[PDB]
């Protein structure tokens, strides 16, 4: 219900695997951004929970070359920060 | 992928 205009850079991340529109749902936000992920095969293959981001957009949006998909305010700081919520 | 699984404990 509630929907999020995402910025630049965020927006980039989510319509370079396939998404096309500009208004997005947080449920969208958080499936195109972890397609994202594996589409890009970021992830560490053996502790899958480790995200590898140096040299990726992802790397710039997050501050940090790597982060665990476990730190859910690190990764949820990033995603509103970078986007406008209606 | 176990990473989507990972991944699904952010939301919702």
């Amino acid at each position: 219900e509630t929907l999020v205009r995402p910025k630049p850079l965020l927006l980039k991340l989510l319509k370079s695997v396939g998404a096309q529109k500009d208004t997005y749902t947080m449920k969208e936000v958080l499936f195109y951004l972890g397609q994202y992920i594996m589409t890009k095969r970021l992830y560490d293959e053996k502790q899958q929970h480790i995200v590898y981001c140096s040299n990726d957009l992802l790397g710039d949006l997050f501050g940090v070359p790597s982060f665990s998909v476990k730190e859910h305010r690190k990764i949820y700081t990033m995603i509103y920060r970078n986007l406008v919520v209606v | 992928t176990s990473f989507l699984e990972y991944w699904r404990l952010l939301s919702p």
